[PDB]
């Protein structure tokens, strides 16, 4: 994926030159910001089930008509797939916080999502609402640095969706 | 490129001169014929290869203008 | 007729590249619409990326917009493509530098490297002045400049004699292309291992 | 890369005789059937999003591991590649249909896909089943006679079926 | 080879798109004009011997000076190879009619004719007057559109020889 | 390409489950000592000209078969290539040390270097000896504590020595 | 925008060579297709107002939960924009029919489509349904060929919108 | 490539010694005959189109199956490529004659011809017959004394014959 | 892969897709005629190699006195053997370039990548510059006629490369 240390290694490879104080400063700051990000990962991991259920029911609240028969939302298998997708997204957001970057999230959801969207008619706005609910929910689950960085990760994901 | 000395891109106006066309005919039309005059925008770092290559190609530089500074 | 039948293009299909020789070059000359634009970009992306499929999110919108206006030549757009990190991630990052240079030749020049001396010289150039200088050298090279021109999408000019091309270029690109289906991503381990090194070795001595 | 007339000319020149009247009659009949073949090609082109979508739906209904974590199509990039591969094979099959013969696929589409899928780790049988369901959905759409001159294109349906069959065989 | 069908299929494949209106309208054009083309090819295949041998005679009559002993045109094998070459040309004109495109001509005889001609000091004119003989006869053997299009293809043959 | 964090995330995706709290604590501990690792790699990079100078001098003192005509590093160009070869080996070892994982060193220097040198005729054991000499000079230069706070960096010394060990085992 | 002869011009200029036959039979293809498209344009010019109004009512029909207050379908100027949109799409369709090519359609609506669609919450499926309904009434409005190429052209418009 | 003087310098460098007096003697012998070499290469270049044309005449005469349909010269584009092949092989043998060292022909030309014509389906025995016919046609102008000072050059004849024999056995 | 006049001609001709025109033949004739003075110079330099190398050693010693004291890079018996070996190889490659009628031997053997060798071994070019200065001083009498300037051109090019 694209972690700060990974991209530093890659760019150092590019110009055919060793590392310098600037990129080591970047890695430094990454190391210190990891700890609040690590606590964010803990808080998100311990809350994952409630996060997923709340996001699913928030999406249902915003668009109950989707649950009507003959639509994508209707069907227990459909709802299970909604929950599984939101869980995958949350896990990749945890990986983003751990990795101190968008690397794993970018590569594993953002790469080639709109293709499936168009093919399977999976409206991004649904996952956008789910992530907005996760934002509101982590606003109380997290505070300080961890809340801000998790918020920026998830709103990066939202902006990628839209 | 990113450097403050790498910046200050300059635009170049290039004329496919008569000597350039005579050289092109002998080398061969491996590129489509375009009107002799054409414009181009060149960064500072690759500014040099542009007029060097125009010099081996026989063409001459009409003028130079600076995008930045 | 002869007991053994040789069709018109028989050499084209017995060798893995028949449509490649049949497929024409594509140029972007006069103002145009989105349709053949998208076609040209699809062709370019199949060309440069060794039949690695590029996710639609990865592509640069600003560069293609500026190309659409036409202020930047297609050569400049190819430069921007190669400089993009995805090129390195697919090609430069999972593959050795000798294999990297072989892939770079095959993609941005459409031909196999001539002699191991060329590989050695280009490795020296990379070591002495970084990564981007190698791409700038290829796309600024006189060989590319004359063989394609400012407005020509690179195409596989192997499988065909070229002015001043090594006899081993044909064999190496036959061994290296191996069809439309061949991909050069971080996978398949074929884009990582330098196949052409053994063939390049025999040209060093006599 | 050859169509029906081109290949006819091919072995014609191979034998070193002129085009016999019988072969000319065959080609003229083909051209007479030409508008029906173009109708089938247009039907394939129109329903392409529908067929790709619904065939993917049956595939992922009858297999789950491809979408499971670590599955051969688990990431969104890999799912997108999984779908566009079927889109490409369908496009090449329609190419062959309008070309009248399956030369295009053997020439470029499927000459070496099998090694590519081994190297990518993709299981072949899954691809074969995907091609087969693509074939079935395409047949279903082509049997539809809405807004077209009714008639008998039984040759065309069977011939597209042969396309898809040998495509799946080349996958293996 | 190289046909309007093949031009359509290649100009759709290299851009990886499904076919749309314009090229399939061109396909209608091809499939409708096939019948006049194919009957014209049938007629040309019906009358080949007179065409070839009278073409050889016409070349002699227009170039008496190549017939005498001691020059290149002299020789039994030379006349045999005359008839061979003109038969090939008639062959490929018929083929082009069948393909409804000037492809096979270009693939076989038009590709590299100049340097092989100057390789053996062949005068392309000889073949041009052979074609002139051929158009002279096809002015009679065919009727209208088939005649028109056979004349078109043979004219392209001279033009390439020109 | 992949580091320890990336590798752990990769395994987590392979199992499809979230990162374990134990492994999260392991990554937290790794990040806590990251300043020491950054100091180690800085000591590598400032002493890298010194390390390579020492390794080259001692290798040429012990081996003379290359300085003479017919040696693999006899001409100026050849031995200059040799020098930059060790330089790049050390550079990729440093990159692996930054990453904490050998995936990047494998991707760069250890996918196909062996057959490359075999084609070039380069004796691999000489490269391994050069790797060992660079490793000795590097442990000497990093076991010093100039202008930096003192602490237990035996883990970093072991990791760097083992990275040189994998590199040497790869080449020879 | 191109008519078939327009890409003929583009290519013929590009290779710097005179037109060969193939583009001339393409020119035919255009001319013999011209008339059916001509009476198609006549008929669509006749039916325009009812087309627009009925399409508005039907897009309200199949998607009723957008006619509800508080979203895009709600709003008087919203509906006026729906009507003007449908008018523009079918006018450009008539333009394309006259050109016997997709050119004007492409360079007047198709460019920058998807990003506009999600940039203003205007669901593409709305226009998909509108155009499909238009197919519904134009199936009987036009007869024989004109019906067929009208079907194909608005089908292409849908496929670009889809 | 590696000319005769380059060959001498290569062996001198490999054994690490200076030039011996006999080495300077043989290189001076090569230097003095350079006028005869110029005469030979001028004769070859000037008569090249005639030589290749008549050689192809005897070629297609001796083997009449290549030209006829189903042969590898039939489609008359293959004829153009065939003429290109004769001219290029004569061009590289002229190069090798001028340099006096067969290294250029062996490396730049004959390295890949074998596999190339395997991939192209060409009868290679025919190509060997072709190059032998080339030497037969070229030795005519070689012993031609028109417009030049007369003198025995038997070494030049033998060297040209050996060059063509090397090429023939290569493509054989 | 050496670059000599005839080899450069062959490479150029191969690159352009053509045969050899008049200029190539004239250049070959010039190289062939100039080979004789070059061979004369090569033999004359071959005769008196020991005097050249020893005088170069003492000239390097006398020019920079700060070297041969202990405690620096140049002091040492192995260092002296390496000095002699390096000067010998230098004159070897100079003779090679004399015979080739081209600088290609010198370039490929030593001038290719020399600078990184120097900076990795602290070898400022000035010592070998003075060595070649003494070398041309000695050969100012060793040769005669054309051979003198034939040696001069290549040795001056080598010095300029060392600069
Ligand atoms: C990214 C991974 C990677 C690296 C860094 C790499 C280095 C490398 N070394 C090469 C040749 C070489 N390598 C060496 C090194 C030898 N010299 C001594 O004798 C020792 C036996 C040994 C070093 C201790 C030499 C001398 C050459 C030149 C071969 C020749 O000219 O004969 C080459 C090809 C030709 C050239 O660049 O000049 C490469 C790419 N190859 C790779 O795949
Ligand atoms: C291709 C032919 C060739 C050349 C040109 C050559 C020059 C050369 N001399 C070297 C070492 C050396 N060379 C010298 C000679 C110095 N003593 C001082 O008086 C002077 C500044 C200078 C000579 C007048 C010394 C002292 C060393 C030892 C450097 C060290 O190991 O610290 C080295 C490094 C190899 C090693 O350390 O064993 C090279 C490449 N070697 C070759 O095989
Ligand atoms: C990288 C990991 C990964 C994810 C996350 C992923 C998402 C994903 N979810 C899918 C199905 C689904 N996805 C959803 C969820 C959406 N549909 C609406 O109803 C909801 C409002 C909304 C939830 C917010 C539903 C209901 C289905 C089943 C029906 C369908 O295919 O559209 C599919 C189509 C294949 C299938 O399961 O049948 C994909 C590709 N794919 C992946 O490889
Ligand atoms: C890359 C990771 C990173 C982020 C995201 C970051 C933002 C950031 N800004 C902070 C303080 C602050 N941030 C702001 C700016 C905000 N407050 C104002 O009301 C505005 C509405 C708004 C500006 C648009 C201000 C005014 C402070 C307090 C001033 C101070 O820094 O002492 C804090 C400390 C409080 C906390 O723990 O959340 C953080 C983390 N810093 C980081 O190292
Ligand atoms: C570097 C110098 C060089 C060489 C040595 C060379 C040989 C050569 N000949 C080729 C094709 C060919 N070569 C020939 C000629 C042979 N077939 C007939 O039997 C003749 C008897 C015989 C002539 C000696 C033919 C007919 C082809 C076409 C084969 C095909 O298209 O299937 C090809 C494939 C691409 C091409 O040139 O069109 C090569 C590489 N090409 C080069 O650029
Ligand atoms: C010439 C026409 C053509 C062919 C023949 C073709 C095959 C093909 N499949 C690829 C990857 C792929 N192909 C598939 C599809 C398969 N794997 C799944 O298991 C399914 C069972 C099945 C689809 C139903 C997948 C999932 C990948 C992703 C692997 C990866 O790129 O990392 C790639 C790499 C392209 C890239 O990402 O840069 C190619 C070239 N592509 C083409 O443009
Ligand atoms: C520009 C695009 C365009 C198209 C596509 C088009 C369709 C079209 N279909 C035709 C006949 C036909 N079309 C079909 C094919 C259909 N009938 C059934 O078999 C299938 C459900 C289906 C095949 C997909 C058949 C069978 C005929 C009658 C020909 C015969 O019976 O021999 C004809 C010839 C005239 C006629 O008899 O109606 C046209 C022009 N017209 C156009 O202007
Ligand atoms: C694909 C179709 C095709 C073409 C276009 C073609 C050109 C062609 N014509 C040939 C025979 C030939 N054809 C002619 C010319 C004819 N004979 C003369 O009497 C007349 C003036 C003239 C008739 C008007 C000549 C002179 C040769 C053989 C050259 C020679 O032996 O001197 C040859 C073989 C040369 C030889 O055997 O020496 C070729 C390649 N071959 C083909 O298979
Ligand atoms: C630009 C990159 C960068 C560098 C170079 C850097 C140096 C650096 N090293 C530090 C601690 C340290 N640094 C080291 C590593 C050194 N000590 C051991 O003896 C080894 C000899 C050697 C490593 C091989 C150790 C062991 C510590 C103590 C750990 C701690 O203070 O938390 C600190 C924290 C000082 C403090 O907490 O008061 C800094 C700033 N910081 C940076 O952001
Ligand atoms: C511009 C390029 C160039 C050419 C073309 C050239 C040819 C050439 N050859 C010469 C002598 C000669 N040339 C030859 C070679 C010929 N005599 C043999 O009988 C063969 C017929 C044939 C060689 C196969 C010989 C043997 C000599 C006499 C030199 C001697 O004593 O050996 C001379 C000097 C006599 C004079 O100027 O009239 C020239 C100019 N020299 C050049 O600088």
């Amino acid at each position: 994926s694209r972690t700060v240390i990974t991209e530093v290694i890659a760019t150092a490879d590019s110009q055919g030159r060793f590392l310098n104080s600037t990129e080591l400063q970047a890695a430094f700051g990454r190391f210190e910001r990891a700890v609040p990000a690590i606590e964010a990962a803990r808080a998100l991991t311990k809350n994952q089930d409630a996060l997923v259920k709340g996001a699913v029911q928030a999406v249902f609240k915003k668009f109950p008509y989707v649950t009507q028969p003959g639509e994508k939302g209707y069907g227990d298998s459909n709802q299970a797939k909604c929950a599984r997708d939101i869980g995958y997204y949350l896990r990749f957001i945890t990986y983003s916080l751990v990795a101190s970057g968008t690397g794993p999230l970018d590569d594993y959801v953002i790469a080639g999502l709109r293709e499936v969207n168009r093919a399977f008619n999976l409206n991004p706005l649904w996952y956008i609402e789910a992530l907005n609910y996760i934002k509101g929910e982590t606003g109380k689950l997290l505070s300080g640095q961890s809340k801000t960085e998790a918020l920026l990760y998830i709103d990066h994901a939202i902006n990628a969706l839209s | 490129a990113i450097t403050t000395q790498g910046k200050r891109i300059y635009k170049i106006t290039v004329s496919e001169a008569g000597a350039y066309a005579t050289n092109k005919h002998r080398t061969g039309y491996r590129a489509p014929i375009r009107q002799s005059n054409y414009t181009l925008t060149v960064p500072y770092d690759r500014f040099l290869p542009e007029m060097i290559r125009l010099h081996q190609s026989g063409a001459k530089i009409v003028n130079v203008t600076s995008v930045i500074s | 007729p002869s007991p053994l039948e040789q069709t018109n293009t028989y050499g084209q299909e017995r060798v893995q590249a028949n449509a490649v020789l049949e497929t024409p070059q594509v140029t972007l000359r006069a103002p145009f619409t989105e349709e053949q634009f998208q076609g040209a970009l699809y062709a370019i992306y199949k060309q440069v990326f060794g039949n690695t499929y590029v996710m639609e999110s990865e592509r640069p919108a600003t560069a293609e917009s500026q190309l659409r206006d036409g202020r930047i030549t297609v050569r400049g757009f190819i430069r921007l493509l190669a400089k993009s990190d995805t090129y390195k991630a697919r090609f430069f990052n999972p593959a050795t530098q000798t294999r990297f240079i072989e892939l770079n030749h095959k993609l941005l020049l459409g031909r196999a490297p001539y002699d191991q001396a060329e590989i050695s010289r280009h490795v020296a150039l990379y070591t002495s002045q970084g990564y981007e200088a190698e791409i700038d050298s290829y796309l600024d090279s006189e060989e590319y400049q004359e063989c394609f021109g400012e407005d020509t999408v690179p195409f596989f000019r192997g499988f065909t004699s070229q002015p001043g091309q090594s006899t081993e270029a044909f064999n190496r690109m036959v061994t290296l292309y191996d069809g439309y289906a061949t991909s050069d991503s971080e996978w398949d381990r074929g884009g990582q291992s330098a196949r052409l090194t053994d063939s390049l070795a025999r040209s060093t001595m006599d | 890369m050859n169509d029906v007339f081109t290949r006819a000319i091919a072995q014609a020149d191979l034998k070193g005789s002129f085009l016999l009247e019988s072969d000319l009659d065959k080609l003229a009949s083909f051209a007479k059937e030409g508008v029906k073949r173009l109708d089938a090609v247009a039907a394939l082109t129109n329903n392409a999003p529908a067929i790709i979508s619904d065939a993917a739906h049956k595939l992922f209904a009858e297999q789950q591991e491809l979408i499971q974590p670590g599955g051969n199509a688990y990431p969104h990039r890999r799912m997108a590649a999984c779908l566009r591969d079927m889109e490409i094979i369908l496009r090449y099959v329609s190419y062959a249909l309008l070309a009248g013969d399956a030369s295009v696929l053997d020439d470029r589409c499927l000459n070496g896909l099998r090694e590519t899928y081994n190297a990518l780790g993709t299981p072949t049988q899954s691809v074969a089943r995907a091609v087969q369901l693509m074939k079935d959905a395409a047949m279903v759409h082509l049997k539809s006679t809405a807004n077209v001159t009714v008639g008998d294109c039984s040759s065309l349906y069977s011939e597209a079926a042969t396309y898809f069959d040998k495509a799946a065989a080349s996958i293996a």
